[PDB]
């Protein structure tokens, strides 16, 4: 929650613990359904790890707008200040 | 062509209900394998799950996902209280089944079913 | 002196040391103070019936009375505090810190 | 020789014991249950055998299950079958204790209790009468009788 | 002396009896088992109102404590004081008892 | 005069009254025959 570089570093750890997605090819703006291949349950298990680690409840209606980890870093920096 | 519907007007409201549902099976799995002390993982646990959920992802009508995610949640009630047992939790891994024939000729020797 | 009045004196400072030296409960400090009452009932006990002091037999007694009273409101206490914190840990009794 | 006389003795001392105070934990499931109240009230009366009325499931000797078991209570009856000290035994009282009886070809219904746990007496009818079920509890004390545990036990 | 044989003989019986009923079904070789409660695993929730009753007994017994000389206490020659403070401590547990039952305390155990 | 050690020491509520941070729940199950879920307050 301190600074956004630290949580996208956050981020990128959470989805490297992810065992589907290759750390190879996983980057930041790296596209979960269509270049990474997952399913949308993956994407759902994704952001309930996000939830895991950054401790506050991620909404539907704005999860399913969650597509790459930018987005994600994004997202959790609207919801705090940095 | 004009029906009733049950909670969802289309498939948008009724995916967003599944997801929901999804959430959680997958928030609750490692309470049940804890407190019924079952002998799987969590992994194993939520690759089940998974595989109830992908088993119904051809349906297309929003009648038919509405009452899949209430009956879902009626499991789901079913086992965060313990209403099951361990027995009806493990019902969902068919573990005593021998393996069925899959390709035609172990079939063709087992018997006479299609 | 009589040697039994040193082990009831030892007594006295086990449960005293035992009392000055928490763990974690809060029920065994209570247990702690209840066994230095004990040993102070038995000391003066022994004292007044070797003494032949006829009217300090009911000292006891109300020694034991009063302490007792008194270890029941150290249990309504450790329960108040049992229903603050789930437990009687001495480690939750810390917000008079600041 | 002699020991086989002491362990002779000592079975058949240990066996009348156990059939001359057997204690039963009852599952009150169906019609069953009436007729062994039937069986327990004054005109047969168990509790003139030794056989107590209503022991508790964590120290009675015989599991007599009367009545229909579906499938919804069949882990219920194994549960308290495994809770059961040993030597333990499992009279089936009646057609839906040991066959299924009448809801045998049901969606519902565990077609006997032999299906979940062993069985030592079946006791045949419907309900089989409170004299019916007082001789299956006689049968299962003759079947105490000819224990041979020790004989055994100096065989082996 | 005689007392303290007593004690021990019957001391003894109670644990030769319960060693016996611990240690003889033990030479039976059954068998092992496994066995994988109204509460499920729940925490032992507090109630107040037993440690009420247990605190309640607790004061009466050492009123209680107090009482117990009477016997011998009839035994005086200042009987008008005797009788007075014996009337007197089983008014205050008589007073405890009413105040226990006003104030609501002996209530859903009464 | 904060300190390193006095570094987390927040103030007291101004009322002094801190946040205090449930019901038994028994299954009287089968062991005729009927299961029952029990909500108690004592
Ligand atoms: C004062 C009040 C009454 C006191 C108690 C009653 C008096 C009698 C006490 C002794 C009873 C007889 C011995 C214990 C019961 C034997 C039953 C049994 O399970 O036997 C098989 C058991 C075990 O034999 P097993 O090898 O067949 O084991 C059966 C279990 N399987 C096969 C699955 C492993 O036998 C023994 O334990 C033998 C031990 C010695 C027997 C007695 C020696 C003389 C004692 C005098
Ligand atoms: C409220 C108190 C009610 C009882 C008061 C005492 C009644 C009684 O019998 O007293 C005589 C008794 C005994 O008197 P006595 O006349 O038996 O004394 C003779 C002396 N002895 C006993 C050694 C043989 O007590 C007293 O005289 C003094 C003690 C009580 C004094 C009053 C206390 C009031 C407390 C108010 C708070
Ligand atoms: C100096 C005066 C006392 C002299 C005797 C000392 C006896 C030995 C105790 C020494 C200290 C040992 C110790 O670990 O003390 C801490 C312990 C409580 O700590 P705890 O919460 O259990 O563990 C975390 C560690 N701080 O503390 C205790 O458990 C202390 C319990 C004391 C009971 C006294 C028993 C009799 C001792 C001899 C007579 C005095
Ligand atoms: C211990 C064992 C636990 C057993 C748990 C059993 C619970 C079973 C609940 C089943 C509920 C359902 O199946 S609802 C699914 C029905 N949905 C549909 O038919 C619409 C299609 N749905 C999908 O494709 C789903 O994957 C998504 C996630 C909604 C969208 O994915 P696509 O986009 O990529
Ligand atoms: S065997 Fe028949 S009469 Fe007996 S309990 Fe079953 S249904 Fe009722």
């Amino acid at each position: 929650p301190l600074t956004l570089e630290g949580i996208k570093d956050r981020v990128l750890y959470v989805l490297k613990l992810y065992d589907k997605i290759d750390p190879e090819k996983l980057s930041v703006n790296s596209h979960f359904m269509k270049d990474l291949g997952l399913d949308s349950l993956d994407q759902v298990e994704i952001i309930m790890a996000m939830e895991d680690e950054f401790g506050f409840e991620i909404p539907d209606i704005d999860a399913e707008k969650l597509m790459c980890p930018q987005e994600i870093v994004d997202y959790i920096a609207d919801k705090k200040d940095v | 062509t004009s029906v009733k519907p049950i909670f969802s007007r289309d498939m948008n409201e009724a995916k967003r209900r599944v997801r929901e549902l999804y959430r959680a099976w997958y928030r609750e799995v490692p309470n049940t394998v804890h407190l019924f002390q079952l002998d799987i993982s969590v992994k194993q646990g939520r690759d089940k799950v998974r595989e109830m959920f992908k088993k119904n992802a051809h349906v297309t009508d929003p009648r038919v996902v509405d009452l899949l995610v209430i009956k879902g949640k009626m499991e789901l009630e079913e086992t965060i209280n313990v209403w099951k047992q361990r027995t009806h939790v493990m019902r969902f891994f068919h573990e005593t089944e021998a393996p069925r024939p899959k390709d035609f000729l172990s079939k063709f020797y087992v018997g006479h079913d299609p | 002196m009589s040697l039994v009045y040193m082990n009831i004196m030892m007594a006295f400072t086990v449960s005293l040391t035992g009392l000055l030296m928490y763990r974690s409960h809060l029920m065994s400090s209570l247990l702690c103070l209840e066994g230095m009452m004990l040993s102070l009932f038995i000391l003066a006990t022994l004292m007044i019936l070797n003494s032949h002091f006829t009217l300090a037999s009911m000292m006891p007694i109300i020694l034991l009375v009063f302490a007792a009273c008194e270890a029941a409101l150290g249990l309504s206490l450790l329960v108040m505090v049992s229903n603050t914190y789930g437990t009687d840990y001495v480690q939750n009794l810390n917000l008079l810190q600041c | 020789s002699r020991g086989e006389y002491v362990v002779a003795k000592l079975d058949d001392l240990i066996n009348w014991a156990r059939r001359s105070s057997l204690w039963p934990m009852t599952f009150g499931l169906a019609c069953c249950a009436v007729e062994m109240m039937h069986m327990a009230a004054p005109r047969y009366d168990m509790d003139r055998f030794g056989v107590v009325f209503r022991a508790s499931p964590r120290q009675s000797d015989v599991m007599i299950v009367a009545g229909t078991l579906t499938n919804k209570m069949a882990p219920a009856l194994r549960k308290v079958y495994d809770q059961m000290p040993e030597p333990r035994y499992v009279v089936s009282m009646g057609s839906c204790a040991n066959g299924g009886g009448y809801y045998h070809y049901s969606y519902s219904v565990v077609r006997g209790c032999d299906r979940i746990v062993p069985v030592d007496i079946y006791v045949p009818g419907c309900p089989p009468t409170a004299e019916a079920l007082l001789y299956g509890i006689l049968q299962l004390q003759k079947k105490i009788k000819r224990e041979k545990r020790l004989r055994i036990w100096y065989r082996r | 002396m005689n007392l303290m044989i007593t004690l021990l003989t019957n001391f003894t019986l109670a644990t030769l009896l319960v060693t016996i009923a611990f240690w003889l079904p033990q030479l039976n070789v059954y068998s092992e088992k496994t066995s994988p409660d109204p509460m499920g695993s729940a925490r032992l929730p507090f109630s107040m109102k037993f440690f009420l009753v247990a605190i309640t007994f607790l004061l009466f017994d050492l009123e209680i404590a107090l009482l117990l000389p009477l016997p011998w206490a009839s035994q005086t020659t200042n009987l008008n004081t005797m009788l007075t403070m014996a009337l007197l401590l089983i008014f205050l547990l008589a007073v405890s008892l009413a105040y226990e039952w006003t104030q609501k305390g002996l209530e859903w155990t009464e | 005069y904060p300190t390193k050690e006095t570094a987390h020491w927040k103030p007291p509520p101004w009322n002094d009254v801190d946040p205090p941070k449930s019901n038994l729940t028994l299954n009287f199950g089968p062991q005729g025959v009927l299961r029952l879920v029990m909500e108690l307050s004592g």
